[PDB]
């Protein structure tokens, strides 16, 4: 859960999340919680795709960056039909372009609100350095 | 009394010293030598310094018995002096009693 409906509302006003999570009262009236869940968790699913390589999984703390791009996502994701000029296609797909260069090691997972991110120990494997006759005997 | 000074008393000679550690008789060699880095064998010897003969003595079997050249030399400079006849003499200017006793 890198982001909650307060972050959305926040982000993109309370109008415009009723008005696309809203789907049977017309004009909508009152916000889908259960739609803004499954926004938000397919949104987080896709940043843990993006992430898997170089972190852990189970997050203990979100990063800003990470609040930002997953309320991105997730707005994106509330659309039922997204076309190629729209803006927020747009944000989401610069969204994504720096999920990608997080994976690719070119931008690094900043502070969550004080200490750094873990990452994995993939870098860390080594066999092990068989160094006998160099151990002051 | 024995050449040290110490008293010698005949009632000791029936039995060895060691009849009475039949532990002893049924020990069997550690064999140190498997599995031997310089670290083991610096702390070995460290250790025989302080008087845990054990260790090295079992240590220096094992390496008798695996390296062919050592065992080679050893066994060559031994009978050197195995294949040396030797004799018996009496002391300086000894008397009849003494020589008869050599």
């Amino acid at each position: 859960s890198y982001c909650t409906l307060a972050d959305l509302i926040e982000q993109y006003s309370e109008q415009k999340i009723r008005e696309v999570s809203d789907r049977v009262n017309k004009p909508a009236t009152t916000i889908d919680t259960v739609i803004v869940d499954r926004a938000i968790a397919d949104a987080d699913s896709e940043i843990d795709l993006h992430l898997h390589g170089r972190y852990q999984l189970p997050l203990a703390s979100v990063p800003t960056a990470l609040k930002r791009i997953a309320c991105g996502l997730a707005y994106a994701n509330l659309h039922i039909v997204l076309k190629e000029e729209n803006p927020v296609y747009k944000t989401a797909e610069h969204l994504r372009k720096l999920l990608s260069g997080i994976a690719n090691g070119k931008l690094s997972l900043a502070l969550d609100a004080d200490g750094k991110p873990a990452p994995v120990a993939n870098t860390v494997q080594i066999s092990e350095g068989r160094n006998d006759w160099g151990a002051d005997w | 009394v024995d050449v040290y000074g110490n008293p010698i008393r005949t009632q000791q000679l029936r039995e060895p010293q060691t009849s009475r550690l039949a532990g002893l008789a049924k020990e069997f060699a550690q064999h140190p030598a498997k599995g031997l880095t310089p670290a083991k064998l610096a702390r070995i010897l460290v250790e025989a310094e302080q008087g845990n003969l054990q260790a090295q003595a079992e240590l220096f079997m094992d390496m008798e018995e695996r390296d062919a050249h050592l065992f080679a030399e050893m066994s060559k400079r031994k009978r050197a002096i195995l294949g040396l006849d030797w004799a018996v003499e009496p002391p300086r200017n000894a008397s009849a009693a003494e020589k008869a006793d050599a």
